[PDB]
């Protein structure tokens, strides 16, 4: 078939005049949905793909100058709708995926239909204006290991680093993944994210974007969800529901998947 | 005289002698007389290779008897898909490539590869289909086994005990030809992965269309808490349907289980402990209808009280047992004053294998080791009240035989404890099984000791093992650890590492399997103030690289919740710095990324990722692993010249 | 019963233990092939297997490269399973962890593998799990 669907692992699901778009999130790939794909295929059409920096992916196929901002996630978003003919998608993504869909919706308003981000935040580094993420104090600590660990790799050793060994106990959970893949395309990712702003181009995305959060979460605080609605150009639903850790749509699925299916559903926003 | 210079007849039966695929292989290349004996003389292949690229067969194996299909990759791949009219050919290539096979082992995932590949033969004696993924849905049961029913041959024995299906196939099947079932002559029904066992009426019908066989194993539904558990009638009724029975094994499912809890009546939440449905008047008309059985097993995990006037009636009505293993079989061995009994009166057993005996005491273990004088395999798990006394003087007893020991759970016998015990055949013990328990309360050299294995908890160090007793082994070549126990209520281990640094205190070990699929913990997302799965990867995975295996099989820990076993950064890392590695097999998943970690070994051979386990990932979308990822990676490895 | 190697030196043999062979029972006793020390070899050997039990037996192949050719090149001419297996199990031995050229340097062997063969080869036995 197409060197974009091998190269991606794209799956296709299910039936139906509508396409769902499931984007994991960095560090996870495309079986993290293991749990919501059984509720979609029976009235949606479902897409799964692996992004390039995914350890299912292939090593070789990782660009560093292409996947060093998130326009090279949003572009290859892009060439895989356009590989697989589909227009006006739900796309659900988990966080800083999603930000990737919301770029690539600036880009092409027309192949997107909606937006469901799961912890979402346009930036990763709290400012002195701007308290939407985490101190550049603590990610440094998580650049060091994974600089550490590629280091390590480099010279025939074992990468011995863990997102355990971090103090925060909120950067364990948080960047628990981000130790999923080769060291380098790790540090490149994690990087890429660091240095992430979309606050300027929030304006520009039309397309309405559902938010779902989590309950006093120590990850992404739940501010981020008022600024992404005050700041978003179209219209915008935040729901916060009463779970935990990075990943609750596989770790908790009888409270997070109700949601993603609810906000799937109703259109309205 | 010149070697080459004899006659080719004896050159061949020297060639037969080579069983090492490694040195047949070296063999192979010497000359071209070598590599025709050689060629003609191979009688079992292992195929190894991709799926992708099975027309570049070789057909040099034209002699080759037995072949095994099991471990081609992507592993547990289907090799005939239904959806394409290709893989027709598949069957006429293996045909072709390997025309003289009788004994065959092949992944069964779905239908069609049955269909294909089993008719290839018509000669075939021995099958062995193995599936660990789910069972496909058919419209009745029995339907996937009623394609082996081939009605031009005659099948005599098929091992289905890693064939995962529903327990009422078998009976269907067999129930559809009764020629077929007249031409077995082994049947092993013996899987762990069976939600639950035969029923008794399942039993029944197995046994009844089967009358021909001589060897029987299955695992069947003991507990009378359900409805239709196996029972006195089933036994009963495999005595009268199979009177030329040589081997018989029967267990329980749960009794096969892996991990120690599934079956343990201590460690079971209130499981068991209820007696089950057979009494010692029926174990002595099966018995009394079994004269040749050789070799008995009856693993259940319900007790079984008063039996050892059963098992003197065996001595008697079975001369030609060699072989006894009993799980939860009390009053095994009760002597009184000096009069054996019990199983003690079978004096020919050569092994004999006890779980779980409330009944038995130092007295027991004595009157085993003077009845059973000829034994040279003895195994004891789950006795609660014997001692460092009565194992020490039982071994002394058997001294001049004993070669292979296993004394596990027992609470009185630590791993000093045993080791202590195990004295007087330390010389002599050849393998050997003991629990790495260090807090059990209350010359020197193994000489002939070769094997060992290991039984730990989660979150024990294995330094004290050499403290232990386990010092001077100058023949060690393989050792084997287990590691069970949920680590989601653990907290982190004040030692940074497991210790397999340990391990270089015996210069022979070269093969070594570490099996850690019983830890249940977190994969990827821990609550909070929680360690996931991969600080205990690299808790018991530091040292490695600093011993010289040759051969390793690692078991990765698992979530249960999710159903995950995934490899993990510290795991791969570790495992990479093992630079003289023949051979890695890794019995769970790892992506892309990981799985390229292994090609910085220069003399890897056999790598591959191996989920035999129940269930296994489905699907692409289910796991990490890709079929794209294995065949990058097997191309590349098989390409460093 | 006396027997006769085939440079002239005789030698006595009890026997019972003579049918071992089946050739020699099947069939003084004018056999030319066995020569001395390897009939002396067979005989006893056959002797104790009428009653260590395989100590006996692999000590007993303790002999060198020519002893123990000339012993299964014999004990082909008497047809002797037993014999033939324990013989050839250590001809057998021989050829465990050895490389090509190893067991070439053992057993004289000269090369005849062309380059390409030899590629050949390996490709064939990568399909096999060792």
């Amino acid at each position: 078939m197409s060197s974009i669907g091998l190269a991606h692992n794209v799956t296709i699901l299910g039936s139906g005049e509508t396409t769902v778009v499931l984007g994991h999130g960095y560090g996870t790939d495309q079986s993290v949905w293991k749990l919501l794909v059984p509720y979609l295929v029976d009235d949606y059409k479902v897409l799964l793909y692996d992004h390039m920096g995914a350890g299912t992916t292939n090593p070789d196929y990782f660009d560093f100058d292409r996947y060093s901002s998130l326009e090279g996630y949003s572009y290859d978003l892009i060439a895989i709708l356009e590989e697989f003919q589909v227009s006006k998608c739900i796309y659900v993504g988990h966080s800083m995926s999603s930000m990737a869909a919301a770029v690539a919706s600036i880009f092409r308003p027309d192949l997107f239909h909606k937006l469901v981000m799961i912890s979402p935040t346009p930036r990763l580094i709290n400012t002195e204006e701007y308290y939407g993420g985490f101190e550049q104090k603590v990610m440094d600590e998580t650049l060091r290991s994974l600089d550490e660990n590629f280091k390590s790799l480099s010279l025939g050793t074992a990468p011995l680093l863990l997102a355990c060994d971090l103090e925060s106990a909120a950067m364990q959970e948080y960047c628990r993944t981000l130790f999923n893949m080769r060291p380098d395309i790790a540090c490149c990712i994690t990087r890429m994210i660091c240095g992430l702003d979309l606050r300027p181009y929030l304006g520009h995305v039309t397309v309405p974007c559902h938010i779902i959060q989590s309950s006093n979460d120590i990850m992404v605080p739940v501010a981020v969800g008022e600024y992404l609605r005050k700041n978003l150009g179209g219209p915008s639903v935040v729901e916060v529901m009463p779970t935990e850790g990075h990943l609750p749509h596989l770790s908790m699925p009888e409270v997070t998947i109700p949601v993603v299916l609810r906000h799937i559903r109703q259109d309205i926003t | 005289t010149a070697l080459n210079d004899l006659p080719d007849v004896i050159l061949s039966n020297i060639m037969a002698g080579v069983s090492d695929v490694r040195s047949r292989n070296s063999a192979s290349l010497v000359c071209h007389k070598w590599y025709l004996l050689e060629r003609a003389t191979r009688s079992a292949l292992t195929l190894r290779g991709n799926i992708r690229d099975l027309f570049m067969l070789p057909t040099c194996f034209q002699s080759t008897s037995h072949l095994d299909l099991s471990l081609i990759s992507p592993w547990g791949h289907p090799l005939t898909s239904a959806a394409d009219p290709d893989s027709a050919l598949i069957g006429h290539l293996l045909r072709h490539a390997f025309p003289s096979v009788t004994s065959l082992a092949i992944y069964a995932r779905d239908p069609s590869t049955i269909h294909i590949v089993v008719p290839q033969w018509p000669d075939l004696e021995r099958l062995k289909l193995v599936r660990w993924h789910q069972r496909p849905q058919t419209d009745a049961a029995g339907d996937e086994l009623k394609l082996l029913i081939s009605e031009c041959g005659t099948l005599k024995s098929l091992d289905l005990s890693s064939f995962y299906c529903w327990t009422d196939d078998v009976p269907a099947a067999l129930g559809s030809c009764p020629t077929f079932a007249a031409n077995l002559k082994s049947l092993n029904l013996l899987n762990s992965s069976f939600s639950e066992g035969f029923k008794s009426d399942e039993i029944k019908a197995i046994t009844k269309a089967c009358p021909n066989l001589r060897e029987f194993r299955a695992s069947c539904m003991f507990d009378p808490r359900y409805i239709g558990h196996a029972g006195d009638e089933a036994l009963v009724s495999i005595s009268v349907n199979c009177p030329k029975l040589e081997i018989l094994h029967l267990a329980d499912t749960n009794a096969l289980s892996s991990a120690r809890s599934d079956f343990d009546p201590d460690e079971r939440e209130g499981l068991g402990q209820e007696e089950a449905k057979i009494n010692a008047a029926t174990l002595i008309e099966v018995f009394s209808g079994l004269p040749l059985l050789e070799e008995l097993a009856l693993d259940l995990c319900n007790n079984v009280r008063d039996s050892g006037p059963a098992l003197e009636v065996l001595n008697s009505k079975c001369p030609k047992l060699k072989s006894v293993k009993l799980g939860q079989f009390h009053g095994i061995s009760l002597p009184v004053e000096s009069k054996l009994d019990g199983i003690a009166l079978c004096q020919g057993l050569e092994s004999l294998s006890i779980r779980n005996v409330d009944d038995l005491t130092d007295m027991g273990l004595i009157a085993i080791g003077r009845g059973c004088y000829r034994l040279a395999k003895f195994e004891v798990y789950g006795c609660k009240k014997i001692t460092v006394r009565g194992m020490r003087t039982m071994a002394s007893l058997l001294r001049k035989t004993l070669v292979d020991v296993k004394i596990a759970a027992c609470k009185k016998l630590g791993a000093v404890q045993s080791l202590k015990a195990l004295e007087p055949i330390q010389d002599r013990v050849e393998r050997l099984h003991i629990d790495c328990d260090w807090d059990c309360p209350d010359d020197k050299t193994w000489a002939r000791l070769r094997y060992v294995s290991l039984w730990i908890f989660v979150g024990q160090l294995l330094t004290p093992l050499v403290a232990a007793g386990l010092n001077d082994c100058p023949e060690l070549e393989e050792i084997s650890i287990k590691v069970e126990g949920d680590c989601r209520v653990l907290s982190r281990p004040t030692v940074r590492e497991f210790g397999l640094t340990t391990l270089l205190n015996y210069p022979k070990l070269s093969r070594m399997h570490l099996d850690c699929g019983d830890i249940n913990g977190y994969a990827h997302t821990a609550p909070s103030g929680q360690m996931d799965l991969s600080l205990w990867e690299r808790f018991y995975l530091i040292g490695v690289g600093h011993l010289g295996l040759t051969e390793l099989n690692y078991w990765p820990p698992q979530d249960r919740d999710v159903n995950q076993r995934s490899l993990s950064l510290p795991a791969a890392g570790l495992l990479q710095e093992c630079n003289r590695l023949r051979k890695l097999f890794i019995h769970g998943t790892a992506h892309e990324h990981f799985m390229m970690f292994f090609l910085r070994i220069e003399g890897l051979r056999d790598v591959q990722l191996r989920a035999d386990y129940y269930p296994a990932p489905e699907n692409d979308m289910s796991t990490e692993m890709r079929a794209d990822s294995c065949s990058r990676f097997e191309v590349a490895l098989n390409r460093r010249q | 019963i006396v027997l006769k190697s085939s440079d002239g030196e005789s030698f006595e043999v009890e026997e019972a233990v003579a049918l071992e062979s089946q050739t020699i029972a099947h069939m003084g006793v004018p056999l030319p092939n066995v020569t001395s020390k390897i009939l002396a070899k067979v005989i006893e050997y056959c002797k104790r297997h009428v009653e260590d039990l395989k100590a006996w037996d692999a000590d007993f192949m303790k002999i060198d490269q020519a002893t123990l050719f000339e012993l299964i090149l014999a004990a082909n001419y008497l047809n002797i399973k037993n014999l033939l297996d324990l013989t050839c199990q250590t001809v057998a031995d021989m050829i465990k962890g050895k490389t090509p050229e190893e067991i070439r340097t053992t057993f004289n062997i000269k090369n005849d593998f062309t380059p390409e063969e030899e590629e050949e080869v390996r490709r064939e036995n990568q399909w096999a799990f060792e």
